[PDB]
């Protein structure tokens, strides 16, 4: 997995 | 479930440095990013930076890059902000922060209370405490206005309540105005020309940084 | 740093009325996932932010369905179908697809009322500060509408702009309407020189001066 907005990348 | 606790107000002194905390419950602290905020009186939000307490791993803004230190202890679900060389443009406060959006039925974004940070030279000053009355029986009518007036402290915040909060309708506490490096604060209660003086009314001052903890009662009283 | 831009930056509006804000950005902001993470906040004086939308169109847990979200690449809108009193405070779009995490300057909701006088309440100093040698001459100009005024203190006729302090209150989440206190300092000696005492605004809900005064040593 996740950004480091904890997106799933 | 959920939330975020941070420490307290700090006052710093230029050049300084301050550590300031942030706990966590209700998610898993070493699954996801946390992030930390930043909030100026006028100004908007800007981004600090994060971390990944799984693995230790930060990530910070070219402005911030060598202003800000984060760290977190895993076992005790906390994460750090240190500031260094302290400046007036440090003064501000401080949020962390959680987001997640993937998992519908899970969605999280929390703040904590945010931690205000004060950079002076200024010293911790006790506020006092005046009662403010109208003088003599005379009234506007029905109703009577009874007033607090809290000046010359620093740092703030101060917590004004009245009868111990028991007495929140018909009450406007003023912003605090600064007046070269001191602070003064102001309420104003309203109520029913029946019950003042008959009924006491009571303006509950603390002042945490000074643990100044005044208890001032709005007697009447005559001319001048 | 992608760029939110918010229009308006302020916004008058009528209790019942519908609003819109727009927020635009300086680039996509449709993730590689295929999501798009803007979001919408609200901040009231004194508190965190709270979030209202997410990925443009969510409501979030315990939002009013009063409040939608649209929008599409760089273009996104946020409306308030019926605005009430609660909605007073600061609205922010977010953008969190890219590195780092952007918020929008804000748009500031103002309400308008009918119009209302303000009452005014003058307090002589109290003896606990006499005795310091000090004399805080206090004023307070509550519950008024609209938030345009201007108090005026005058010590035996003439006009004293010399040491006066005012504070004001944000629109109330109740009345929506404002407040002031003006406190006039002077020196015990100062003080005791005189002895008319007024506190005049001069205020919309009339064309002459609402007047306040007392006369030190008397009822």
């Amino acid at each position: 997995t996740k950004d480091t907005n904890n997106n799933l990348c | 479930e959920v939330n975020l606790q941070q420490s307290g107000t700090v006052l710093a002194r230029p050049g300084a440095s301050v550590r300031m905390s942030c706990k966590a419950s209700g998610y898993s602290f070493t699954s996801y990013w946390l992030h930390w905020i930043k909030q100026r009186p006028g100004q908007g939000l800007e981004w600090i930076g994060g971390i990944y307490p799984g693995n230790r791993d930060t990530r910070y803004t070219q402005r911030f890059k060598d202003k800000a230190k984060l760290t977190a202890v895993t076992s005790a679900n906390t994460a750090y902000m240190e500031l260094s060389s302290l400046t007036n443009e440090d003064s501000a406060v401080y949020y962390c922060s959680i987001i997640y959006f993937d998992y519908a039925d899970f969605i999280m974004d929390y703040w904590g209370q945010g931690t205000t940070v004060t950079v002076s030279s200024a010293k911790t000053t006790a506020p006092s405490v005046y009662p403010l009355a109208p003088v003599c029986g005379d009234t506007t009518g029905s109703s009577v206005t009874l007033g607090c007036l809290v000046k010359g402290y620093f740092p703030e915040p101060v917590t004004l309540t009245w009868n111990s909060g028991s007495l929140s309708s018909g009450v406007h506490t003023f912003p605090a105005v600064l007046q070269s490096d001191l602070y003064t604060l102001s309420s104003s209660v309203t109520v029913t020309s029946s019950t003042w003086p008959s009924q006491s009314i009571t303006c509950n001052v603390a002042h945490p940084a000074s643990s100044t903890k005044v208890d001032k009662k709005i007697e009447p009283r005559g001319p001048t | 740093d992608i760029v939110m831009t918010q229009t308006p930056l302020s916004l008058p509006v009528s209790l019942g009325d519908k609003a819109s804000i727009s927020c635009r950005s300086s680039q996509a902001l449709v993730h590689s996932n295929g999501n798009t993470y803007l979001h919408w906040y609200l901040q009231k004086p004194g508190q965190s932010p709270k979030l209202l939308i997410y990925k443009v169109s969510n409501r979030f847990s315990g939002v009013p369905d009063r409040f939608s979200g649209s929008g599409s690449g760089t273009d996104f809108t946020l409306k308030i179908s019926r605005v009430e009193a609660e909605d007073l405070g600061v609205f922010f779009c977010s953008q969190s697809t890219h590195v780092p995490r952007t918020f929008g300057g804000g748009t500031k909701l103002e309400i308008k009322r009918a119009d209302a006088a303000p009452t005014v309440s003058i307090f002589p100093p109290s003896s606990e500060q006499l005795t310091s040698g000090g004399a805080s001459v206090v004023c307070f100009l509550n519950n008024f509408y609209p938030k345009d005024i201007n108090v005026k203190w005058k010590i035996d006729g003439s006009e004293r702009q010399n040491g006066v302090l005012n504070s004001w209150t944000d629109q109330d989440s109740k009345d929506s309407t404002y407040s002031m206190s003006s406190t006039l300092t002077l020196t015990k000696d100062e003080y005791e020189r005189h002895n008319s005492y007024t506190c005049e605004a001069t205020h919309k809900t009339s064309t002459s001066p609402i007047v306040k005064s007392f006369n030190r040593n008397e009822c």
